DNA sequence: TTTTTTTTTTTTT
């Protein structure tokens, strides 16, 4: 025998939950209706419950029992004991949403099974119906099933709805007077003029040739973000140990020659500065470091979710770097593996509504050209890195290639791509000794 | 079961028995082996500040001592505060069982001859504790 | 039927607690996995529990019962009664962490027994497998279990913890008056200044064109390191026989024209010098040479660990040279094969905490330029050689290219990369006759 | 068996 699906216990829980708290009435009502139940007495109880709610009567055991007794359905549904047992088996009212969702699923399956039986009945006996009519009934029934869903899957949306949401967003952006920095503050005012901060739900990328300052720049962004807001910032350092990263940060924030720090030849003033930096960092306590190696996209997402849940959300996450992550399922094709990683990082940003800064390496074809500034098509193994990214910043230090360059200690942030915004170049002073990028106070050179 | 764990916590941490409310108000037969637990609490209250070995020494000549020794060996937790919390929430669980048994009896009386307004109203109040969370 | 080691009670406590509470899911997710559970019913429940959790849904008896019912596993686990029974039996979930650990311990022990059974079975039935195959198989499994037990450390850490560890290390280095010698002493004054020795856990690279002084410089580092410490130094000479390597070193230390040694045309004074050198070397006895050809990264790791374990740590490792190692699995894609080799060498350095000096070779593109000094992008087949390396040193002798060069008998050590520290050039004197590099006592020329 | 995308080395015009 085949028993049509149903969840009596879930039906009990949904009925039981609302009697304690009625505030969740809309949640249950919109999700499910009295037609979703499989047992008739439960349908009677909910029908009574809806009537009482529509009458303004509070949803409770006493009101339900009174209504059933007056209507005479109390005997059919049981009584004080039966209705008391209804609430007794409810695990928690807060979960009622899942119980309601379960009830909807059981009803949907029952609806589908009934349609299948109706289709089988029509097919077995034409009853004068031709083949074409049987197709029409199947099409009509299928459309009804897709119609009864009431969306639940984000189908095509009219333009009137989209305009209402978009104009609301613009209006609220008007009120807050941030004056340029809509997203996370980068710390370099010349960079904010173009990027307007690191926007949430973005996949930012920082790329450059080895030993160009790729991890030095990203850490500067992380330090500035941590000190200029209150949300946690998460760092995935797959390339270097946590101690080496912190040794650089002390040198940058306290502006002490990192050679002394790494070697231990520190003076009194250097100890004073480092003590000052330590006090500030321990006052905020919103930086997290994870130096595990060869993480898969699943492990990255899981750990980021836990930090967000525990501390009320994330403000920024940095990955160092993209090509070191692994997808064991796709290991035969490196091109597919990199494409999968890039897609996952973009999806994670959307889910948590946070900017993701993922570093990347560059091809060697750059080094066979007369001009050695990077371009979009130099990203290593980059199938879709150029396509998924919403902003791409390249680090270029001309002094590395031409010894007699006039730009000695002047790095360039070349914005190679920006989906919503202009592109250009920004010049920053590079103090390698302190492992820092500073604002270029010198005369502004117009970008061509 | 949560019964065996209680004595194990009782034997391993004798001082926990000090904060145990009286149980003679209820029939000891309601729970299996409940009388012994109440026996231990009064025994602890008889000589407050007793060693763990002394507590088991009080029942050296009894046959049930073997069960007490096995429970002491089982579930050895170095932390003391966690054990106290486990004992406290467990004690709440037994009180829930007592109320659960009561309402089951009250349901039984309902089937026998029904209930009045006060009785079913009291039953309704008896469900909050079982759904306090 | 020996009883396999397992604890049902711990598993039941873990499963029941997770039913009671949802906030501890992370506590158990790291500690245990579905395969950890002994009985298949528990394995089915955990899999369903994980599927519900990663779907962002509440955990409860009703939800679990339906989810198991969907896959048809409801009856197999034991029916809804079993889950209701298990939920009843669980008082709370305070000590789940301990319960999770014991469950993890049992699986590992069971994993150990299975491996022992597999090795014993393989030995009883070699099936044509030689002794080497059995030994490698046994080593592989013990390593795999060892790695499995070493996955607990992973997890993001706050900044308070990282700051304490870093400051502690800086304090240690401050106490020691090493005066710039933080790692192994290279033996040359200028090189120590620019690098502070060879640091542990690094991957140094020495590169140059054929017959430039690449194995001559590496052996000098090995000799100088050996006399300036007391830990063993290991050499992997995949190119030359041990006798030829020892012939060169005996000429360098004793300062005797290596042609005389090679053809045995020595004198009494030369025999006096060689006798002195032999006495010193045998006094220390901390140099080991392995001239096997075509070693895979696993063989290099296996032999390095055995030396470290027997003699208590290794002070240095030398590989000559990088491109001669083999990875049979990746025998089709040369670029991937080299990338795997570089990744393994860096991992080996971190594990043993020893500086790994690996020689490489340069491209032919260097020789089509007007200027023939090496650059980073000249490393041969270098998928990732220039990316993983923490320090890169190039050897350049202008005399080889310009017969009228004023830099006769002078070698330039070009630091092409250094992750933590500056770059520049160092000048040494090349004595080919003695196969030696001597620190340059002539006038010092400023580096641009 | 076929089509696709990424690296690295050589030889020619
Ligand atoms: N003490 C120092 N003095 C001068 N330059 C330094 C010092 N420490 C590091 N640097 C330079 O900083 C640069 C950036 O290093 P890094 O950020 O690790 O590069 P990437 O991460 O892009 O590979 C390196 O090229 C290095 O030469
Ligand atoms: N007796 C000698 N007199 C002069 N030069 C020598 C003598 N022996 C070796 N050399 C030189 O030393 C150089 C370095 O050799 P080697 O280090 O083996 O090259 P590679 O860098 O390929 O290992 C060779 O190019 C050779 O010309
Ligand atoms: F040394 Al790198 F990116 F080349 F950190
Ligand atoms: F002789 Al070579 F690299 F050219 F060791
Ligand atoms: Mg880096
Ligand atoms: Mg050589």
């Amino acid at each position: 025998l085949k028993v049509p699906p149903h969840s009596i216990e879930a039906e009990q829980s949904v009925l039981g939950g609302l009697m304690l708290d009625n505030e969740r009435w809309d949640d249950v009502a919109e999700r499910v209706v009295a037609d979703d139940f499989y047992t008739r007495p439960h349908r009677h109880i909910f029908t009574e419950m809806a009537r009482l709610q529509e009458s303004g009567s509070p949803i409770d055991l006493i009101t339900l029992a009174e209504s059933l007794e007056r209507q005479g359905q109390l005997d059919s549904v049981g009584g004080c004991a039966y209705l008391a047992e209804l609430s007794k088996n409810t695990p928690s009212a807060a979960n009622i949403s899942a119980y309601a969702d379960i009830v909807r699923e059981r009803a949907v399956v029952r609806e589908m099974i009934s349609v299948a039986n109706e289709i089988a009945e029509a097919g077995f006996d034409p009853q004068g119906r031709t083949s074409e009519d049987l197709l029409d009934l199947a099409e009509s029934r299928v459309f009804k099933i897709a119609e009864s869903r009431a969306n639940k899957d984000e189908g095509p949306k009219n333009i009137a709805d989209v305009l209402d949401a978009t104009v609301a967003r613009i209006e609220q952006l008007f009120q807050q007077p941030h004056d340029g920095v809509t997203g996370v503050n980068t710390g370099y005012d010349d960079l904010n003029k173009k990027t307007a901060g690191l926007q949430p739900s973005d996949l930012i990328i920082v790329a450059a040739r080895p030993s160009m300052g790729k991890t030095t720049f990203a850490m500067n962004l992380v330090e500035n973000a941590a000190m200029l807001q209150d949300k946690p910032v998460l760092i995935f350092s797959l390339e270097m140990p946590s101690e080496q990263i912190m040794m650089r940060s002390l040198a940058s924030l306290s502006r002490v020659d990192q050679t002394k720090i790494r070697t231990g030849q520190l003076d009194d003033e250097d100890w004073a500065r480092i003590s000052g930096t330590m006090g500030i960092l321990l006052e905020k306590r919103n930086i997290y470091i994870d130096d595990s190696s060869g993480l898969t996209p699943t492990e990255v997402r899981s750990r980021a979710r836990r930090i967000a849940r525990e501390h009320g959300g994330i403000g920024l996450i940095m990955i160092d770097y993209l090509q070191l992550m692994r997808v064991p399922a796709l290991s035969d094709n490196r091109t597919l593996e990199i494409a999968e990683i890039s897609r996952s990082l973009k999806a994670l940003a959307k889910e948590l509504n946070v900017p993701v800064v993922a570093l990347s390496q560059l091809n060697r074809s750059l080094e066979q050209r007369a001009d050695k500034r990077p371009v979009n098509s130099d990203l290593r193994e980059s199938g879709s890195i150029e396509q998924d990214a919403d902003l791409i910043m390249f680090i270029y230090r001309d002094e590395v290639y031409h010894e007699n360059s006039d730009l000695k200690g002047i790095a360039e942030i070349i914005i190679g791509k920006q989906r919503n915004g202009p592109i250009g170049t920004v010049r920053l002073t590079f103090n390698g000794q302190w492992s820092r990028f500073d604002n270029y106070a010198g005369p502004q050179y117009d970008d061509e | 079961t949560t019964m065996r764990i209680l004595i194990g916590l009782l034997v391993q941490n004798p001082e926990l028995a000090t904060l145990v409310p009286p149980l003679e108000n209820l029939d000891e037969n309601k729970l299996p082996g409940l009388g012994l637990f109440r026996e231990l609490v009064n025994t602890c209250l008889s000589q407050p500040g007793l060693t763990t070995g002394q507590l088991l020494e009080h029942y050296r000549g009894t046959n049930n001592a073997a069960t007490l020794e096995k429970l002491s060996m089982w579930d050895d937790i170095a932390d003391k505060n966690i054990a106290e919390q486990t004992f406290t929430d467990s004690l709440n669980h037994m009180f829930d069982s007592l109320l659960e048994l009561r309402q089951e009896e009250l349901i039984a009386r309902e089937r026998t001859h029904g209930l009045s307004n006060e009785e079913c109203l009291e039953l309704w109040t008896l469900n909050q504790e079982l759904a306090k969370k």
